[PDB]
């Protein structure tokens, strides 16, 4: 099974052409004329079914008229063809019926999935949109749900009416025929040239430490810690043993005057994939995950737990004090990063979330209790602080 | 004759296969296996099975494909099997019937040469090479011989299937019967033998017509490799007339069968089909339960196959054994630091807290199934809570174990419900039957489980434990159905003491939250307390910084070789080749150990605050000592093998008498007096023992054995060292000990 890989921008650099083929565009950007164009789109995979064998050349043996007839696989709706056209039994008043034979025919893997937007490509308005993909040929099983990936192929609606009524119209479903895949996050380009510019510009550490939150002045140290968080980027998958989360879990403490919610807006706007929420904004099951045992294929659907959305991003959290400690279990689960296991309602499986958690809390007594020691103001049981790495009471 | 569809010619295959069925011997198998030799000097195995079946009329011949493989000039067939089952099975049955005929024309009387030949013969080739579960199943192997494992979810009730029609006796009054030999059923237009009604409406009597059993068995494979995100998959199965009902719900069967692929219809009115075929597995053989309960049977002849299966246990269950592997095993068993070594060899990345590792190891080998005809269900395995100061490796030890075992099911607490913990039943209204679903505990049937935040678990939950942990059954009784699904499984829970650390001013069984019933339920409780040592602290810090030194760090601890992979096969050999029998001497020291445990626990104010030693302490001691003896490949429990069991149970409790809150901030005055009186007595002996020289061991047997339990004898070492400083005696070579002039 042959496929095509889109050219890099190197050729468009030297020879500008219809470069739209290799330009990664969102699914929102799919214009009515773009239907049929080899298009590379990026996002998040979801609901990828399991491998299903689909026939390609349907065979038909008669067992009486011998002639192995071969028909071509039409749109998914097809017909087992009728009495043979073989001449062995023909030219008489007799005709032996044919029937298929799986060995005689030929099959190939087939899979479906859907893609959603990066959440920094959707306006502050409408809902993100999905998009079907039919993975074909040997490219099967090379995919997974939740990976940043540039997928490329053709964009076609196939003709088929649901109710099979009289009026057909065109219910324009779609699919990106998987012609190539680029799973990013396992550049020597202009971006790296500007990176060299940056490394040469000096003070880059304290440079970013200043340019972070470039609307507010003061409390430089906490911005330093936020820099350390957003960079993160360490880990120790020790191999043949215990993994070690190389992510950061920094927490705050203070009063409205600190404007920490502004700092959070800042950071998880600055972080790609970043997400914001509040302590009471999402219930326990709301924030972790909600699974539905899909009855159609009786499979597992994950409905966007705040955390799983937060994978490979920083989760901003406010009002973490009022988060209903019965719900503190999920977060507490998060210290043990990239593993959220759920065993309820007939489903007992895990879903990993590579996440770093940023929290914003309040002293229980309002502003502060001078008469009382720290960690009284901070009601958090030490089994939570110990999961945090840095605490910044202000 | 070459086949138009397989190009696998018959005559050569049948010819080689014939003398294959006559040249077969146990030894071929042994040479490939490399195991130590007799099998009554390797009698002809196939004629053995064939005679036995002919006398028993089973007409079903189980077969391990690896046997046929291990014989010269048959590997051709061995692969064509994997590649052309639909016809190699046919030629196999042909050869089977034909060799039956040759055998009976050689063997005077059996079935009069005809009753045998009339009835068909089917073959049961199993263990053709364990495929890689579901997610590997390639649309390239649509017609091959797959092996699958995993429990079953639901079994459709027995479904009949037409095989021979019986058409209505017309007014012509001569009913006509005919088979089908395909999905088509032809009714002759004309009536019966005489054309009394040439135009005729022949009908069919769908009660006297024969039938065939077709049972559909859904299947949920084991979570051996399911990475994340997706629930383990499912592959519907069909079974045909002999293996039917060999697999009730809940069982943990294994299957070897051919893959298939069939289209579906959408409107079902027009003949038009749909692409993207659906797939199932036409089973051929079913390894029964992969268990050893043997309470009662389930089905017909199939149990004879089970008996033919269970006897070959050794190689088939180890799935790998060589006396170079077995030699390595016995060699490791010989090593002295074993119990220490293997401990760290579970989680090498884990630091000095070894006793936790020890208890975990003993959980892996858990117990032996003592099956009584009266009583029964004595929870053959154990269960280990562990608690302690936050950030003390507990959760990571759990990860580590769950990765170690080949059946683990990780699971969190407070993100799970009673249904998640113990499968939930459903009266399916489709066929009005009992389906079971997603028992986290049932997935762990055999092998360990893990549970975190065990405290944070809800009180509505943490109640199914109260049943499963001590009976390994779950008795569900809701609106539709009452039943008891047995889930044998050794739970292994983490914990967190209330608040966020100890309160050594608080009683211990209050510092732990769990009620005393459920607590005593736990076979063994650990208290992993965090210390301010500053002596281990820098050692731990180095023990982390070193793993950070490399990029791909391995062997984080001291560089002593330990078999990260070998130990798993070691475990899966130990738990299945040795069954410790508790010798008499063990009984005494076990009884006294229990008595001492309980009398110590006795108090008037021990009622509300302490943990009381109860019969489950004895259950713990026995089920745990026999596991220790299973380790080291010991066939029978010694006496000096329950002592460390007692030590482990005392890991939690060592330091309080009437009130809890151990405290115990670790040379005492009473230790002074002990050394002093020992010095007195030993000086008196050695001055009464005129032969002034005697070994330390001889001296011990002279004194420390005259009466009740022996002493440390390294305190004796300090005593004699004092007598060297004071110079009242002289060791005078290790062999003896003399006094001073
Ligand atoms: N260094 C600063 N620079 C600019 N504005 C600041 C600074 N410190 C405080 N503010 C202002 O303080 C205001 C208060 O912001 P809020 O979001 O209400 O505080 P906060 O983040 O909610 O703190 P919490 O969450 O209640 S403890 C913001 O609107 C900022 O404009
Ligand atoms: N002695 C030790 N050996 C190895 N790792 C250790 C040790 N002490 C602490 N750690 C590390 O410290 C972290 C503690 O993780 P865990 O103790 O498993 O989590 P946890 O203790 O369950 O947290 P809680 O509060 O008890 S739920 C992990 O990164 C461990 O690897």
């Amino acid at each position: 099974f042959l496929y095509f890989k889109p050219l890099s921008q190197n050729c468009a650099r030297r020879y500008r052409k219809k470069a739209i083929s290799s330009k990664p565009l969102s699914v929102r950007q799919i214009k009515g004329d773009f239907l049929g164009q080899l298009i590379t789109v990026r996002g998040i995979i979801t609901r990828v079914s399991d491998v299903k064998p689909a026939v390609e050349v349907i065979a038909y043996t008669c067992d009486q008229c011998g002639y192995e007839v071969f028909q071509e696989v039409n749109s998914r709706t097809f017909t087992p063809l009728s009495e043979c056209t073989s001449e062995e039994c023909s030219q008489n008043q007799t005709k032996g019926q044919l029937f298929m034979s799986t060995r005689a025919s030929k099959f190939s893997a087939f899979q479906e999935c859907k893609i959603q937007e990066l959440s920094q490509q959707v306006p502050v308005g409408h809902i993100p949109r999905s998009l079907n993909i039919h993975v074909n040929g040997t490219l099967v099983r090379s995919l997974s749900p939740g990976d940043i990936v540039d997928v490329t192929g053709i964009f076609l609606p196939a003709p088929y009416t649901g109710f099979k009524a009289l009026k057909a119209g065109l219910l324009t479903e779609t699919y990106l025929e998987a012609q190539f895949v680029r799973q990013h996050k396992k550049l020597t380009s202009d971006v790296e040239e500007r990176v060299m510019e940056l490394i040469t510009s000096g003070d880059v550490y304290n440079r970013l430490a200043k340019s972070i939150a470039p609307e507010i002045y003061g409390n430089l140290d906490v911005k330093k810690a936020l820099l350390l968080l957003l960079v993160g980027g360490v880990d120790k998958r020790v191999g043949d043993g215990m993994k070690i989360r190389g992510d950061i879990n920094v927490c705050l403490m203070g009063d409205p005057g600190v404007a920490k919610s502004q700092l959070l807006k800042a950071i998880c706007k600055i972080s790609p994939r970043g997400v914001y929420t509040t302590g009471k904004g999402s219930s326990g099951v709301g924030l972790t995950a909600a699974v539905m045992k899909d009855p159609v294929t009786d499979e597992m659907i994950l409905e966007g737990g705040a955390l799983v959305l937060a994978d490979n991003g920083i989760c901003c959290i406010d009002e973490f004090d009022k988060m209903d400690e019965s719900d503190r279990t999920a977060i507490h689960e998060v210290m043990e990063q990239q593993t959220i296991s759920i065993s309820k309602a007939g489903i007992n499986t895990t879903l990993n979330a590579r996440t770093s958690i940023l929290a914003a809390a309040n002293p229980l007594y309002g502003r502060y209790n001078p008469r009382l020691s720290p960690l009284d103001n901070i009601n958090l049981p030490a089994a939570l602080l110990s999961r945090f790495d840095i605490l910044f009471l202000m | 004759r070459i086949i138009w569809g397989t190009n696998v010619s018959i005559q050569e295959c049948t010819t080689n296969f014939r003398n294959f069925l006559m040249s077969f011997k146990y030894k071929f198998r042994k040479i490939l296996d490399e195991r130590e030799e007799n099998t009554t000097d390797e009698e002809l195995y196939y004629i053995k099975q064939l005679n036995e079946m002919r006398e028993l009329g089973t007409s079903n011949l189980n077969l391990d494909a690896r046997n046929l493989l291990a014989y010269k000039q048959t590997e051709d067939l061995y692969h064509q099997l994997l590649n052309y089952p639909q016809e190699v099975i046919s030629i196999m049955d042909q050869t089977i019937k034909d060799c039956m005929v040759s055998l009976i024309v050689d063997n005077n009387l059996d079935y009069d040469l005809d009753e045998i030949e009339t009835k068909f013969y089917k073959v049961r080739p199993y263990n053709v090479g364990s495929c890689k579960g579901m997610r590997e199943l390639n649309p390239n192997d649509i017609d091959k011989l797959i092996n699958l494992k995993g429990l079953v979810l639901r079994s459709t009730p027995v479904i009949p299937d037409m095989k021979v029609a019986f058409f209505k006796c017309n007014v012509c009054d001569h009913t006509m019967a005919v088979e089908i030999d395909r999905g088509v059923i032809q009714e002759p237009a004309r009536c019966e033998r005489i054309d009394c009604n040439e135009p005729n409406s022949m009908s069919l009597i769908h009660n006297r017509c024969s039938f065939a059993d077709k049972q559909v068995i859904k299947l949920q494979e084991t979570p051996d490799f399911v990475p994340d995100g997706q629930t383990p998959h499912s592959i519907s199965l069909c079974v045909y007339d002999e293996l039917v009902d060999s697999c009730r719900a809940g069982d943990r069967i294994e299957v070897t069968g051919t893959f298939r692929s069939i289209p579906i219809r959408a409107n079902s009115r027009q003949r038009v089909l749909k692409s993207l075929y659906k797939t199932y597995v036409d089973v051929v053989h079913v390894k029964k339960v992969s268990d050893k309960r043997l309470d009662v049977d389930t089905s017909t002849i199939e149990q004879e196959l089970m008996q033919n299966k269970v006897d070959h246990n050794e190689v088939e269950e180890v799935r790998q054994i060589t006396d170079q592997d077995l030699a390595k095993i016995r060699e490791v068993a010989a090593r002295e630091d074993l119990y220490s070594l293997l401990a760290r060899s579970i989680a090498p990345s884990i630091y000095e807290l070894e006793d936790v590792k020890k208890g975990i190891l003993l959980q892996l080998f858990g117990g032996t199934n003592k099956t009584f005809t009266k009583g029964g269900r004595y929870r053959g395995d154990i269960n280990i809570l562990l608690c302690g100061d936050p950030s003390t490796s507990k959760s990571q030890i759990l990860q580590y174990v769950h990765k170690i075992t080949p059946r683990g099911v990780y699971t969190s607490g407070k993100g799970s419900s009673a249904v998640g913990l113990t499968a939930y039943i459903t009266r399916d209204v489709d066929t009005k039957q009992l389906v079971l679903e997603s028992g986290a505990l049932v997935l762990s049937d055999g092998g360990v489980c893990c549970i975190d935040e065990f405290d944070k678990m809800s009180d509505s939950t943490r109640s199914v434990l109260h049943e499963v942990m001590e009976q390994q059954t779950i008795s569900i009784a809701k609106a539709g159905i009452i039943t008891t699904l047995n889930a044998r499984s050794s739970i292994l829970a983490s914990a967190n003491p209330i608040g966020s650390r100890y309160n050594p001013n608080l009683p211990v069984t209050e510092n732990i939250d769990l009620p005393p019933p459920l607590l005593s339920r736990f076979d063994l409780v650990y208290l992993v307390l965090d210390k301010v040592d500053e002596k281990n602290d820098r050692e731990l810090a180095k023990h982390l910084t070193n793993l950070y030194l490399e990029d791909k760090p391995e062997h984080i601890s001291q560089d002593d070789v330990l078999p990260v992979e070998f130990l798993t096969m070691y475990i899966s050999y130990a738990k299945e080749h040795i069954h410790p029998i508790i010798t008499e001497a063990a009984k005494t020291e076990l009884v006294r150990a229990y008595v001492g445990m309980r009398k110590m626990g006795d108090d008037s104010r021990s009622d509300e605050k302490r943990i009381t030693a109860t019969t489950r302490q004895l259950e713990s001691m026995i089920r745990l000592a026999e596991a220790h003896a299973k380790m080291k490949l010991k066939n029978v429990v010694e006496l000096e093998d329950v002592q460390e069991a007692v030590r482990l149970i005392r890991s939690a409790i060592k330091d309080y008498a009437t009130d809890p809150k151990t405290g115990k901030i670790d040379k005492s005055v009473i230790q002074r007096k002990l050394q002093e009186d020992l010095s007195r007595e030993i000086m008196n002996v050695l001055k009464d023992q005129a032969s002034d020289s005697m070994s330390f061991n001889e001296l011990i047997k002279q004194i420390n054995e005259h009466s009740q339990d022996r002493v440390e004898s390294s305190d004796i070492q300090e005593a004699l060292s004092r007598l060297q400083q004071e110079d009242k005696v002289i060791v005078l070579g290790e062999g003896v000990r003399r006094s001073v002039r």
